[PDB]
């Protein structure tokens, strides 16, 4: 689970028995660099061949 | 020179390179004795690098006949063992100073008698396993990729133990004459890296060797 | 020629231009005006636009280039005014991160740890210029 | 004399040339071999036993010219 | 003279290989033991 | 030179396999 | 001893020349299939059969040529 | 004798470059033809039959050359 | 003797180079059309017909030389 | 016989080198014609007819240099 | 002195194009691997071990002619 | 006085050829490998000593040839 | 003066293709060097250094040629 | 006379071939050197003495070979 | 006449090879290098300059040898 959003952190975090990536935090108004953050840990997440 | 001391016994023999074979024999047989002689769990002194060598002998054994390795592991490790150990032997060999009568002893691959002798043993060893596990009557002599295909592998086959038996006894022979030709030219500081390199080549023939050879065991089980 | 230097949200400089250099996947290209066709893609580098007057640097991190006849669509994956970074704090930021490439073991983080240090390093670079 | 001195010159331009082209061509081998088992810098071992016996192929032919020189130099059964 | 070119060679070598085979076969029994 | 030097050494050759393996490969 | 002088040098240039090219072109046969062999670094073994069974058909042609070398030089039949 | 040397010098020339360049050919053959089929690791010996007939069909002129040689050398009907 | 002699060498220059040549191109054929056949691994029985003529098109011309090869040698109507 | 001598040298340099070069031609054209042919692997028959038109046309020029060397060898009418 | 003349010029020859192939596709050896290992510059000295073992390889047969060339000059037992 | 003519002669072809081959092949080394070395503009000097290696394991062969060459002509114990 | 007439011709032919070859190969290695040292235009002067030393590389055996040339041409020992 | 005349022919042969090849080699220098210093506009005078001085690199060859040329020409001392 | 005859000759070979290798190499520079100053279609006539430099460059070796011929021709001084 590639987890953005803090309430759905907060779910996550309640629900914890499954695997979540990084509670990537939310940001409203989508920061570029937030998105980069997240598109980079998919991306090394991705190019690691783990999660298909 | 290109003489030996040639006894006879019915033929003559050159006997240098039979007292070549000879001290080989003895110094694999008295390193062996002394690894093998005392065996232990956790590996002895010494015993270790007999023990990672014939690891990495059943290892190539497992990797080019895989399952029947252990039929044949005897036989590789002793060819490429023998051969590293003609081969150093020739490498290290202090061999020279007590001239024998009509030729020098130093390494018996030199030679090419017994390049022929364990290419022989290595075509001899495919007909083995191409009449035991292959079909006697089918052996890769059946001419089975194409009713053309026949004369081809007539010559190939002939070819494989011959070239075999050819590379080695030209790679022996090479560095021999290579540090005898260097010694003969310039003193003892010149021919070091030469020898060096000769020793590099010298393990890696008997180990490409031992490998083409396996390689034509994992084809006659295949 | 219209160099158009536009993130996936802001455009950040459609400052058509004089001049311009910077760091391809070739490497380095200048950017004199009306060359023949070409649209690239561009490492994680520093954009030195050589506008009339200013050989003017920008952050870029990466992205796509069409540079169309006197037109440049830099379509960047992200881009910063190289004057507008802190230096001394991107480059904090930068020995952050080059520690966190020294830390960082696994396969994906070690590689995320080499692509922001050359994203960091492109920062601290611009944050020189 | 004239068949020893062809004999001598016979074995000259059998090594000279023979030890000219194949091991020029094994240097191509090592080349763009060891470049590659470099690029992918895991499996060089294993890569390494076929190298050898690839080197060995390459250099048993020159072996085989030089064993022709040998038995026209030392061994001359031809003069 | 002949060999008194392979005697240094033959020390030098004995010395390296001795000190990286034995990391080796250690290396490997100390892997067993634990 | 082909004498029967080679035969002799394929003797030497295949005693010396067989010993040596049960020798210590065996072991 | 001029019919056996031109044997000898036939021998000579025969093994010479053959021994140049074919084994060049094995290195050059080495060189970009192990280069591919080992960028796909699976099937290595499954390829190496047929590997060797093209290095052979490469080193053929040498055999050939020092087998014709031998017969003009051992049991020269022709002179 | 003159024209039995020149036999034999000429099955010298022609063993030799016969075996000189169609083996080299077929180094280059084996090398693209294993490198491709070691790319797409699949269909290796479905391509492989085709493969040896190439093979074959290369070395099928070096066996031509080898028999005119032979036929020159031992059953030498024009000397 | 010597018009025998010089068909002979004639013979032996003619198969040997035209064994040289075209065996090799014909190598040049067989790698990058296999190497091409192998990348798309569909219909290589639909293209090995054309490949196959296209060899027998390569071999044709050493079949030619052989043919001349065979007619100075064993058929000499020039000598 | 020196007239009949260099008419047979004659045929035999035509025949050697004019199969030499040609069939190496036709070699490169069945490589990159193929290697396309079989990228786009729809229309392989259709392309097949002009490329057996086109081997064709590589293959006449051999079949020239044959007919001139039988023309020499056999019918000779210059010696 | 004329076995003793051609002896020497066997050896310049044996020195001189020996030393000239191998060396140059040793270069050939040096340059692509050493730009392949500094684009990944991460495994240079794991890759410098085996590009030793190629040079060396590369260099065995200028060594072998360079042998062959100081036995005919100074151990000359051909002359 | 042919001896020692044959030995100057022998010194030139040596010196000459040996000195043809590696230094081009050298240039081809320092073509591609500072090609490469200035794209990736970071570890230059580092490749710089293995580069020196390299280069020096080039022309040690036009060094051995030089060397056999001055043996000829200066201190020709051949002539 | 025929020994004498031999060494000049020798020297000639050393000197010339000694500095035929090797000039060349530095002519490629300026090329493709000094392409990639301008493609990335920061790093000149570090790599002009091993640049220079890779460029001596190349014209130290047209030096060694030169060397010899003038051992045969003014102090000449063999004749 | 004669020593005199190879003197001359070969100052020609020397001359003729030292200025052909590097040159040439220079020539591809210059072509892609100032291929990739006319694609990055910016550093072209910085490139350009780097550039120049690889140019002195290559012709200093071809001034070593006309310097022998002029050895031999004018002030002659081996003939 | 002889000496004069020789000096014709050299002339010949000179000029000959001197003018087939460095407009060669001149070809290859215009080639690549009006490649990219067409690529780059903006700094054409300050790449020119710069061309026509090396453009003379390349010319010079062949003015070089032609002035050799014409010494040999017109003003010889060693016949």
């Amino acid at each position: 689970i590639i987890s953005i959003g803090k309430k759905g952190n907060t779910y996550f975090i309640r629900r914890p028995e499954i695997p979540v990536d990084r509670y990537f935090d939310g940001t409203n108004l989508p920061t570029a660099k937030e998105a980069q953050a997240i598109a980079d840990d998919v991306f090394s997440l991705f190019v690691s061949e783990e999660v298909d | 020179g290109q003489h030996f001391y040639w006894q006879i016994g019915g033929f003559q023999i050159h006997g240098q390179v039979l007292i070549t074979s000879w001290v080989v024999i003895a110094i694999l047989l008295g390193s062996a004795a002394i690894a093998v002689r005392s065996p232990q769990t956790i590996p002895t002194g010494g015993q270790n690098f007999f023990e990672y060598v014939l690891e990495f002998i059943r290892d190539v054994s497992k990797t080019q006949i895989g399952e029947e390795y252990r039929p044949w592991v005897p036989f590789i490790g002793t060819m490429f063992l023998f051969i590293f150990v003609s081969n150093w032997s020739g490498a290290l060999l202090p061999w020279k100073i007590i001239q024998l009568p009509h030729g020098e002893l130093a390494a018996p691959t030199n030679d090419i008698n017994t390049t022929v002798a364990l290419a022989l043993l290595t075509s001899v060893a495919y007909f083995y396993a191409g009449l035991t596990k292959k079909g006697l009557g089918y052996f890769g002599k059946y001419i089975q990729p194409t009713p053309i295909l026949l004369p081809i592998n007539i010559l190939e086959d002939f070819t494989k133990p011959l070239s075999l038996s050819f590379r080695l006894f030209g790679n022996i022979l090479a560095d021999e004459l290579v540090v005898v030709v260097l010694v003969s030219l310039v003193p003892l500081v010149v021919p070091i890296p030469v020898m060096f390199l000769g020793l590099f080549t010298s393990g890696i023939q008997a180990l490409i060797f031992a490998t083409l050879a396996a390689a034509y065991i994992g084809e006659s089980l295949e | 020629l219209n160099l158009c230097v536009l993130t996936p949200n802001r455009s950040i400089w459609n400052s058509e231009v004089k001049e311009i250099i910077l760091s391809t996947n070739s490497g380095q290209i200048g950017v004199l005006p009306n060359h023949a066709p070409t649209a690239t893609a561009v490492d994680i580098g520093i954009l030195r636009i050589r506008l009339n007057d200013q050989w003017l640097t920008l952050a870029l991190m990466g992205g796509f280039a069409r540079i169309g006849n006197n037109e440049i669509t830099i379509l960047v994956n992200d881009a910063e005014r190289g004057s507008d970074i802190d230096p001394q704090e991107a480059q904090q930021t930068l020995e952050i991160a080059e520690a966190n490439l020294r830390k960082a073991e696994g396969k994906r983080q070690k590689i995320e740890a080499n692509l922001a240090l050359r994203r960091a390093r492109t920062r601290v670079e611009a944050s020189n210029t | 004399p004239l068949i020893a001195a062809a004999s001598v010159i016979a074995a000259g331009l059998a090594v000279g040339l023979a030890s000219i082209g194949p091991g020029v061509g094994q240097g191509t081998a090592a080349g763009q071999a060891v470049e590659g088992i470099a690029r992918q810098p895991e499996a060089e071992g294993k890569i390494r036993g076929t190298l050898l016996l690839s080197l060995a192929f390459m250099e048993a032919l020159t072996i085989y010219g030089l064993v022709v020189a040998l038995a026209l130099l030392f061994a001359n059964p031809f003069v | 003279t002949n060999l008194i070119n392979l005697s240094v060679v033959l020390g030098v070598l004995i010395f390296f290989g001795k000190g990286v085979l034995s990391d080796l076969l250690d290396n490997r029994k100390q892997r067993i033991l634990n | 030179d082909f004498n029967l030097t080679l035969p002799i050494i394929m003797a030497e050759f295949l005693f010396l396999m067989f010993a040596l393996d049960k020798i210590y490969y065996t072991p």
